[PDB]
RNA sequence: GCGCAAGACGGACCAGAGCGAAAGCAUUUGCCAAGAAUGUUUUCAUUAAUCAAGAACGAAAGUCGGAGGUUCGAAGACGAUCAGAUACCGUCGUAGUUCCGACCAUAAACGAUGCCGACCGGCGAUGCGGCGGCGUUAUUCCCAUGACCCGCCGGGCAGCUUCCGGGAAACCAAAGUCUUUGGGUUCCGGGGGGAGUAUGGUUGCAAAGCUGAAACUUAAAGGAAUUUGGCGAAGGGCACCACC
């Protein structure tokens, strides 16, 4: 039984991709096939910020972020709650789900 | 052993670097240069338990141990510099920074620039581990 | 056991007349013991500075690279090493569909001062564009980095180490490449990400003492 | 330690969902009349309407969902 | 279309269309004329050159080849000759 | 039972007949 | 923290994007050679399509000779896990991994769908080349130039929808134009095991690659989808025969 209208990734023309690694595993998914993250994360997020900005010598400094990202296998993904299952009716929704925060 | 900056003027200015993997934290302060230290701490110091070498509280004792020595050496204002594991492993540090800082702050010194000094590779060459993974 | 803070002493350096602010931080050397002189021990250093804590009120997000050269007593005379951008600026800047240009060029400077500047470019989104893709051709990647190269490697083969600094704290060579590239295809973000110094002439004296004052 | 606790009273006005590993921490929103601008939710046990002046020795941190 | 009738329509619709699909086989290019603004001399040229071309009396060349249509020389004036 | 371990015993049972059928003269 | 030295690799930029017959291909620069598409009122004039013989290329792993081999890492060595592990896990670790030659021609080398050519609907996008048309950007006026926008043309990866139609259904704009059955052409299969097995030939130093049985047993082996199952699957709600 075929499953999708693709292959499962964003191979259509080549054939053949660089592979990448995990992080959380080390399984040498293809990079058009694992799942990808763009995270933005502040060195504090809101523990302490209020005594970082107080113990600041300079005024009006503001904390720097950490743009890295990660790349996840496929069991490692599902085993972290990242992406979840949903139906067959519905199973074509491209769409990401809404950002608010 | 004592400074001849005056604690009326201005604060003097070190650096001090926290190393914060996923089971290790290492807090260590120098100079500015970089050339020579003043003192270091690690996670497992005091807590001779392993399982505690990456917890909030072996962090907050680390930095309460550099907070004791540079105010009994005179030193006041660090800027923070960051790393997660150093080389291919990872790259997101682990919670033990977030509780080093918060110590640091907590103790009453006074902060800088701060900012990441994780050796990011433009890739490095195979990764610990075999094709299929770290599998357990 | 023993606390070797007796034998500690505490000295202060001096930036260049390059700069605005002279005083920038203090070191903690050790004394000297005839056999083990602590001039030598000032000499193999270099100090990470921002630009906040040189100049005057701006925006900072560089760095600079700043190496003893001579040392007399209680005092230290730094001169140029090397400039860098902050990390987070760089993996900020770098934006998903956008591409990406960079050049180099190891160019000599007047003096025996060898250089290797480079540089990082990006192009611009218009406000009136509704394509989201905005890529650029492999020949126009080519003429932007040959007039990049070309440029970058006029504004330093003609003049000294101080001159061609005195440029590089304001940006003068960006703007002159965001003038000189727009009529090709319009990018908005380049900065030097890094200068990286390789060999230096003969040491002497005249030189730290003049970029001092 | 060393460290210094001061006396500071709360009033509840807001109440949130009961949380918990068997389902018994309730969390709650209060307001300080020694000043009012300053607001913490932390982990209760017992009884609480909205409006009810709450007694705390300690406020430094925040409370977390479970465990 | 149901009833779409290909005998004859609008010559828009023939203009957009492919030079191949059109109903009626005719090519798009044409014939040109066009002098040196300091010359007596005037010459013709096809619309698209593909050689660089110059103008006779040899005193300044005229087209230059692209990829398409042949562009002129700055200041030059032409009309389009018909039959 | 699956086809790859199931070949490569076959193999070496395969390779183990050739060589026997080499140094049988 | 500062220098020295070796080897490997070129992240983020990198996308349901490009190129190539496929296997595959990402630091800049310099040289050589080839090619799709676009445009053409240029030239030869049937040079055409598919192909038994035969031929080229071909991931990794494998064998023969070398300088040199960072990191990772078959077989193996040492500890914990375990009723029992010579498995998962950790530390070392040889052959290998990279380069120059010499070879076998095997993958889920899969789009599990041969090539060419004609036809049958739409929508909005991206990539190349050409084309027409408001208005902005390279010291304020024109021109074509690079970019921005609105439409058109040809080829390619495509996406959405469609009682066109097809199919056992999954699904397909081809897997359609088929009992209303014939466009041209190459390879290839008749219930399931035995068995890609033995023999024979063939190539190879080497592993094996190609070719390819018989006896006997067997009435099922298989493909699609539905209904409550049953999940150390996910997500909601309830019970003091559950908990606080
Ligand atoms: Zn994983």
């Amino acid at each position: 039984t075929k499953k999708r209208r693709n292959n499962g990734r964003a191979k259509k023309g080549r054939g053949h991709v660089q592979p990448i690694r995990c992080t959380n595993c080390a399984r040498c998914v293809p990079k058009d096939k694992a799942i990808k993250k763009f995270v933005i994360r502040n060195i504090v997020e809101a523990a302490a910020v209020r005594d970082i900005s107080e113990a600041s010598v300079f005024d009006a400094y503001v904390l720097p972020k950490l743009y890295v990202k990660l790349h996840y296998c496929v069991s490692c993904a599902i085993h972290s709650k990242v992406v979840r299952n949903r139906s067959r009716e519905a199973r074509k929704d491209r769409t990401p789900p809404p950002r608010f925060r | 052993s004592l400074g001849p900056q005056v604690a009326e003027g201005e604060n003097v200015f070190g650096v001090c670097h926290i190393f914060a993997s996923f089971n290790d934290t290492f807090v260590h302060v120098t100079d500015l240069s970089g050339k020579e230290t003043i003192c270091r701490v690690t996670g497992g110091m005091k807590v001779k338990a392993d399982r505690d070498e990456s917890s909030p509280y072996a962090a907050m004792l680390a930095a309460q141990d550099v907070a004791q020595r540079c105010k009994e050496l005179g030193i006041t204002a660090l800027h923070i510099k960051l790393r997660a594991t150093g080389g291919n492993r990872t790259k997101t540090p682990g919670p033990g920074a977030q509780s080093a800082l918060r110590a640091l702050a907590r103790s009453g010194m006074k902060i800088g620039r701060i900012e990441d000094v994780t050796p990011i590779p433009s890739d490095s060459t195979r990764r610990k581990g075999g094709r299929r993974g770290r599998r357990l | 056991v023993v606390d070797p803070f007796s034998k500690k002493d505490w000295y202060d350096v001096k930036a260049p007349a390059m700069f605005n602010i002279r005083n920038i931080g203090k070191t903690l050397v050790t004394r000297t013991q005839g056999t083990k002189i602590a001039s030598d021990g000032l000499k193999g250093r270099v100090f990470e500075v921002s630009l906040a804590d040189l100049q005057n009120d701006e925006v900072a997000f560089r760095k600079f690279k700043l190496i003893t050269e001579d040392v007399q007593g209680k005092n230290c005379l730094t001169n140029f090493h090397g400039m860098d951008l902050t990390r987070d600026k760089m993996c900020s800047m770098v934006k998903k569909w956008q591409t990406m240009i960079e050049a180099h060029v190891d160019v000599k400077t007047t003096d025996g001062y060898l250089l290797r500047l480079f540089c990082v470019g990006f192009t611009k989104k218009r406000n009136n564009q509704i394509r989201k893709t905005s890529y650029a051709q492999h020949q126009q990647v080519r003429q932007i980095r040959k007039k990049m190269m070309e440029i970058m490697t006029r504004e330093v083969q003609t003049n000294d180490l101080k001159e061609v600094v005195n440029k590089l704290i304001p940006d003068s060579i960006g703007k002159d490449i965001e003038k000189a590239c727009q009529s090709i295809y319009p990018l908005h973000d380049v900065f030097v990400r890094k200068v990286k110094m390789l060999k230096k002439p003969k040491f002497e004296l005249g030189k730290l003492m003049e970029l001092h004052g | 330690t060393s460290r210094v606790q001061p006396i500071k009273l709360a009033r509840v006005t807001k109440v949130l969902g009961r949380t918990g590993s068997q389902g018994q921490c309730t969390q709650v929103r209060v307001e300080f009349m020694d000043d009012t601008s300053r607001s913490i939710i932390r982990n209760v046990k017992g009884p609480v309407r909205e409006g009810d002046v709450l007694t705390l020795l300690e406020s430094e941190r925040e409370a977390r969902r479970l465990r | 279309p149901l009833a779409k009738d290909l005998l004859h329509p609008s010559p828009e619709e023939e203009k957009r269309k492919h030079k191949k699909k059109r109903l009626v086989q005719s090519p798009n290019s044409y014939f040109m004329d066009v002098k040196c603004p300091g010359c007596y001399k005037i010459t013709t040229v096809f619309s698209h050159a593909q050689t660089v071309v110059l103008c006779v009396g040899c005193s300044t060349v005229l087209c230059q080849p692209t990829g398409g249509k042949a562009r002129l020389t700055e200041g030059c004036s032409f009309r389009r000759k018909q039959h | 039972m699956r086809a790859k371990w199931r070949k490569k015993r076959m193999r070496r049972l395969k390779r183990k007949r050739r060589k026997m059928r080499q140094r049988s003269k």
